[PDB]
RNA sequence: CAUCGGUUUGGAGCGGCAGGAUAAUGGCGGAGGAAUGUGGCACGGCUUCUGCUGUGUGUUAUAGCCUCUGACGAUACUGCCA
RNA sequence: ACCGAACGUGAAGUUAAAGUGCCGGAAUGCACGCUCAUCAGACACCACAAAAGGUGUUAGUUCAUCUAAAUGAACUAGCCCUGAAAAUGGAUGGCGCUCA
RNA sequence: CGAUGAUUUUUGCCCUGCACAUUUUAGAUGGAUACGAAUAAGACUUUUUAGUCGCUGGACCAUAGCAGGCUGGCAACGGUGCGCUUAGCGGAAAGGCUUUGUGCGCUUGCCGGCGGAUAGCAAUGUCAACAUGCGCGGGGAUAAAUCCUUUGCAUACGACUUAG
């Protein structure tokens, strides 16, 4: 409808400092660094003060208001990634035959190794993204442990272990059996 | 530049029953006169039952805008016709004088609607003197405090087919 | 109308136009996709088909009905003598394509080789590359300078090779000379090789 | 500290001036909307324009109320010296420099030749000693 | 000096045409820096000639030239039309013309 | 808008059509054209939707014979000369000299890449394209239908950027000098006078 | 090349006159009013009030605006100039 | 066969219908909006589309709950999307065009 | 489209200097004047706070002299044209961008002396790049292909693979 002005209000907190310049946001915190892109969006930042970033469309109509939101939200998962940290939790799910997941290392690489999916003799590997770290859980059985500082790349590797188990050619209602994300969380509560 | 407003005076023609035939008036946006006394005929004639040849024009005049130079919220009431039947609707405009708001109504009407001048009947247009008598936020929003806005991405129009210097939109 | 039954095409549409071929020596059209960490090594060799004979052999495999039993086998002898390099060829990337810089040859070619470059052999004067191995008796610096061309700008580093048709039992005097594209090491490595 | 780059738009807004046909100077008195402003200036004519005849400048008249008539304007302007403060910068110089070039004649241009002639060579002579 | 030109710099464009049409005895003549009708009407009246090389010599010389004049604008973007003595060719679409200085109002 | 001798063109950043329709015109007219880096050449709408237009061309052959059919140029500076020549008398002996004029490349080779590039601002995406639209790079629309050069003329880009670094920091350091020397013989009597004529 | 006659297309053309609400405005003088309320004052989060700042009250004050009107003076628009 | 206009042989001027990004003479002319389509759309006759759907977006109508900071319901009609399947490769005339 | 070998003992061929004369031209008539990137951004200075610039190339460079003659002085020791020389860089289609000394010229940076008429009041009023040929001059090199006979890895005939 062409607003006139959208305005959001970034909090950023005690021990984090937002660099931006040129639609690149770069978030320094006390758990590392983190860099977001957005060449892909027209907005504009103010600096407020030290604890807060004002992000702003001019003249909008609704699908770019909406992008704005979506800014701020990202930016956020930003800052309460390199402060708290992010930790997806997933669970072994089987009726009868046990999941053995196992963490590998080929080519110098870390994989996520899953045997015995179905009974099935296929070996299933999931390469491990960058910055994102996985760690059998010892207090719980048969869960994985799913850890890193960008809500993006630790969100997308669960899912990646989470699609690479499905079950073909059966009724998935009966046939539950998989690797689900159980809890989504932070590293520090 | 495309309209102006008039006064139209009509009456029936005297005849020996009725020497002294009511007077009627109507304010005509119009591109010219002959539009004008057009317009006033066929109003006159769906209203009451007149028709031209036994009826006279009386008087044609220019209506100015009182205040040319200030910034006025108006509201106009219109009747129209769709492709399916027949609406009526009020919407706002923000101008200098009442045939510049009138205008940008029959564009508006025309981009959203397809809404064509023979279409449109304007029912008012109405100066509104309060902000509380401004409804619609797509005007509303210009009537703020300390209103203020940039213009992103100037483009610069060229007198030349080639330029020797990288494109800017800065502004 | 449809036909009234189906049946596959007759004939493959991928080796059109089924023509003469243009040389009687087959070309290389692609060779092996180069392995820098790999030894400099050749890719091609030229050979004379001489014919096919039979063999007797043991089979080596698990679950076949003829596991660890003899099989009979057509094979097929190719006549090998060894080739002889005589010169070597630098490539550059373009964007229009691969495009040959130099071609640089060594001092001494053999009849065989130099009967190649000619129609007529028993007719002519024999003046093949006899202007071009002047090139080395001052000092070989003109060599050594477009050596160190294709060491600084080739990205592909084939070598010219022939056959000893000689050794062969052909009555053809002329030998086949061919490109094969040398792989692995760097570009100075390829040409220090050749 | 957070550093970020903000922007540097000039903004439309009463008090903002304004060049008219490249050549004469206006004040933002009100906004109409997006696209229309109204403008007012003691050489030009009270009016409403489209935002897209005319060209933002970097001054703003200070303490201008929305909606100042003719009277207001003229009094605020000559107060606040905007003349000066545009006849001062850069690009009223560049236009006054083309304007003046212009207007030379055939024998001004030669003259303009032989300064430059002897502008060069001292400015070579300059070159080399440096 | 190193320039010794006293003409305006011109291409013979086309003729005058509709969509299927042409009428060669009109050229469109495109001057150097003349973009509007505003400018174009300067050249009004001035003399053009289209000055080209030919193999048999004419009292010693090659060089022959076809005289013309502007006659009016045409559209909107500095365009004019042209009469020449002799209709110009039609292969010298493109080709370079010479607008005089002269019939001078200056 | 003077007659040139060569028009150079970076077609970096130019919307396809636009751009054809202006050189048309330009070599139509007697002025010779280059255009170069025409991998950084513009369409409008999104990679996807050029690419199903460009399948949809492909789809077009001589059904007797696909040798005597249309033939598809992957290429990038190979499309920008099949949209000009769809606004070129191409079949008339006037057209193939209009033809004739104009040149057509991927990157910048020599000699172009020490001659001054122009751009067109009627064409120009920046300044022609709402700022929310998706637009299409020509490089990458080539690639994906098979032009094999793409990582080619990326390298020799490089090295040629590398070069035009070296030369423009040459020419800024000569630039400051001779602006230093120009400042030191101001205030100078040829310099006044200069001043009072607007120079 | 000059001047004339016929036809015709132009110029940032220049000037005189008439009409209209004997334009409407604007400018000046006077009366009345209000808020997207100026100064002032009272309360606050960030300010060593370093456009800080928001909410109140109320009516020109350390800014202004709107309505009506009184005498002048122009301009646009339309038309005429043998 | 429609629109315009009816015709001796020419010069100059002006137009009708139709047009002015290029092919093509004439503006990438000035302006207010709408539309983004993984079968957009693009001009009378004329070279077709329906019933019916959409929380895509836009503008409107009528009710209702709201400070005892806006929100909810039904609806109208613009463009867009679905409904929309044929045989050689191919047609807004072509190129191509997305604040067009 | 590229690389590479050999290119006539004929008075034929190649490279090169000058001079003269011809033919051709899709169209010279001062100069195609080289960062890259972004565009809801660039740059400069302090300092990341803010101030400034752009708002078109109507710019930059070049531009005075019988189409640019003949002569003389002053100021600076600069600018510039052509011919040699050194060194480096450039392979995307490099064939160009440079740099070192050297010879002869010009210099409008400033001031002088002489010359142009009559082409008659305009007539392109003839000044370019490309190529070729012809006289002289200086360096340099000294082939093959086809027919024919032959072969059969080929073949209707041409063609092809071979040998002489
Ligand atoms: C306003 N009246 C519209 C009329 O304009 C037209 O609408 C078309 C619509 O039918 C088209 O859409 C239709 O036709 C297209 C194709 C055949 O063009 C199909 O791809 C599409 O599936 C089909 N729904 C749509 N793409 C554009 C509208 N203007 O069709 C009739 C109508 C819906 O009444």
């Amino acid at each position: 409808m062409k607003y006139i002005q959208t305005d959001q209000i970034l909090d950023i907190p005690e021990g984090v400092t937002v660099d931006i310049k040129a639609r690149v946001v770069k978030v320094t915190g006390p758990r590392g660094e983190l860099t977001k892109d957005l060449k892909h969006i027209d907005v504009t930042f103010n600096k407020i003060n030290n604890r807060a970033i004002k992000i702003t469309v001019h003249n909008g109509d609704r699908k770019h208001v909406a992008a704005l939101r979506t800014v701020k939200s990202l930016i956020a998962n930003l800052i309460t990634g390199v402060t708290k940290g992010y930790k997806y939790k997933m669970r072994f799910v089987y009726a009868h035959f046990p999941i053995n997941v196992n963490i590998i290392k080929k080519d110098g690489q870390d994989y996520v190794e899953i045997r015995n999916f179905l009974g099935e003799k296929r070996v299933r590997e999931v390469k491990i993204h960058e910055g994102v770290t996985m760690e059998i859980s010892s207090t719980q059985k048969d869960e994985l442990i799913v850890s890193g500082n960008s809500l993006e790349a630790v969100s997308q590797n669960a899912a990646d272990i989470q699609q690479i188990c499905r079950v073909r050619n059966k009724d998935i209602r009966k046939f539950l059996d998989g690797i689900y994300v159980s809890e989504r969380g932070t590293i520090v509560e | 530049s495309r309209l102006n407003e008039y006064q139209v005076i009509g009456r029936n023609l005297p005849t020996e029953s009725v020497p002294e035939p009511k007077l009627f008036r109507m304010r005509i946006f119009a591109p010219n006169t002959v539009v004008a006394k057009s317009r006033y005929w066929y109003f006159l004639q769906k209203l009451h039952k007149v028709k031209k040849a036994s009826g006279e024009i009386v008087s044609v005049n220019i209506i100015s805008e009182a205040k040319p130079t200030k910034v006025k919220t108006f509201g106009i009431w219109l009747r129209y016709e769709s492709r399916s039947g027949i609406h009526n609707m009020y919407k706002e405009y923000r101008d200098v004088t009442r045939v510049g708001a009138v205008e940008t109504m029959y564009q508006d009407l025309a981009a959203r609607h397809r809404a064509r001048f023979r279409s449109i009947h304007i029912l008012k247009v109405v100066e509104l003197e309060k902000t509380d008598d401004v409804k619609r936020q797509y005007v509303k929003q210009f009537l703020t405090k300390d209103l203020k806005f940039p213009l992103p991405h100037r483009v610069q129009k060229s007198k030349k087919l080639f330029q020797a210097t990288a494109p800017t939109t800065f502004y | 109308s449809h036909r009234k039954y189906e049946a596959p095409r007759h004939g493959s549409l991928g080796f059109l136009p089924r023509k003469r071929a243009a040389k009687q020596r087959g070309r290389v059209k692609s060779f092996p996709k180069d392995v820098k960490s790999k030894p400099v090594a050749l890719t091609a060799f030229l050979g004379y088909k001489a014919g096919m004979t039979t063999i007797v052999r043991d089979l080596d495999r698990p679950g076949s009905k003829m596991h660890k039993r003899e099989v009979v086998e057509a094979a097929t002898v190719v006549d090998t003598p060894p080739m002889v390099v005589v010169g070597v060829v630098g490539y550059v990337e373009t964007p229009r394509g691969l495009r040959s810089l130099t071609t640089v040859w060594a001092e001494h070619l053999s009849e065989e080789v130099r009967r190649r470059f000619y129609k007529n052999w028993y007719k002519s004067k024999k003046k093949a590359f006899t202007k071009y191995s002047g090139k080395y008796a001052t000092d070989a610096k003109q060599v050594e300078t477009e050596l160190a061309r294709i060491k600084k700008y080739a990205s592909v580093v084939r070598v010219l090779a022939h056959t000893q048709i000689k050794k062969t039992p052909l009555s053809q005097k002329k030998a086949h000379l061919a490109e094969i594209q040398i792989n692995g090491g760097s570009v100075s490595d390829k040409v220090d090789w050749a | 500290s957070s550093t970020v780059k903000a922007a540097n738009w000039r903004f439309v807004e009463v008090g903002r001036v304004v060049l008219v046909d490249n050549k004469e100077l206006a004040t933002i008195v009100e906004i109409i909307d997006q696209k229309r402003v109204l403008i007012d200036g003691p050489k030009i004519q009270r009016q409403a324009i489209a935002l897209a005849k005319i060209v933002l400048t970097p001054i703003v008249l200070p303490n201008l109320p929305r909606g100042s008539r003719t009277a207001t304007v003229t009094k605020k302007w000559a107060a606040a010296d905007i003349d000066a403060k545009w006849a001062a910068s850069g690009w009223a110089k560049k236009l006054a420099n083309k304007e003046r070039r212009s207007q030379l004649s055939d024998f001004e241009r030669f003259q303009v030749m032989v300064l430059k002639k002897q502008r060069r060579f001292a400015t070579k002579k300059a070159l080399v000693k440096a | 000096a190193e320039s010794h030109r006293l003409y305006v710099k011109g291409k013979h464009i086309s003729y005058q045409r509709s969509k299927s049409v042409t009428n060669p005895n009109v050229s469109l003549i495109q001057i150097e820096g003349v973009a509007s009708p505003k400018d174009a009407k300067f050249y009004l009246g001035k003399r053009i000639a289209y000055v080209y090389r030919a193999p048999k010599e004419i009292r010693g010389s090659k060089i022959r030239v076809i005289w013309g004049k502007v006659t009016r604008t045409h559209g909107n973007n500095g365009l004019v039309r042209a009469n020449f003595k002799k209709n110009l060719p039609p292969k010298t679409f493109g080709a370079s013309v010479r607008i005089m200085l002269y019939p001078s109002n200056i | 808008s003077s007659f040139e001798k060569v028009v150079v063109i970076d077609g970096k950043g130019h919307l396809l059509g636009r751009l054809a329709s202006i050189v048309s015109k330009q070599i139509l007219n007697g002025q010779k054209v280059v255009v170069v880096r025409c991998e950084e050449l513009n369409i409008s709408g999104e990679f996807f939707r050029n690419k199903l237009k460009y399948h949809d061309y492909l789809r077009k052959a001589t059904r007797y014979n696909k040798k005597k059919g249309p033939f598809h140029f992957r290429a990038p500076s190979r499309i920008l000369y099949k949209a000009i020549r769809g606004m070129i008398p191409h079949k008339t002996a006037r057209g193939k000299a209009a033809l004739e004029r104009l040149k057509v490349f991927e990157g910048v080779p020599p000699p172009y890449d020490k001659k001054k590039r122009v751009v067109v601002p009627q064409a120009l995406r920046v300044l022609r394209l709402k700022p929310g639209r998706k637009y299409t790079t020509v490089g990458k629309l080539s690639s994906a239908v098979g032009w094999k050069y793409e990582s080619v003329v990326e390298k020799l880009e490089e090295k040629r950027k590398v070069q035009s670094a070296e030369y423009y920091a040459k020419k800024k350091a000569l630039t400051k000098k001779l602006n230093a020397a120009k400042a030191s013989t101001a205030e100078s009597e040829a310099a006044q006078k200069l001043a009072a004529f607007g120079y």
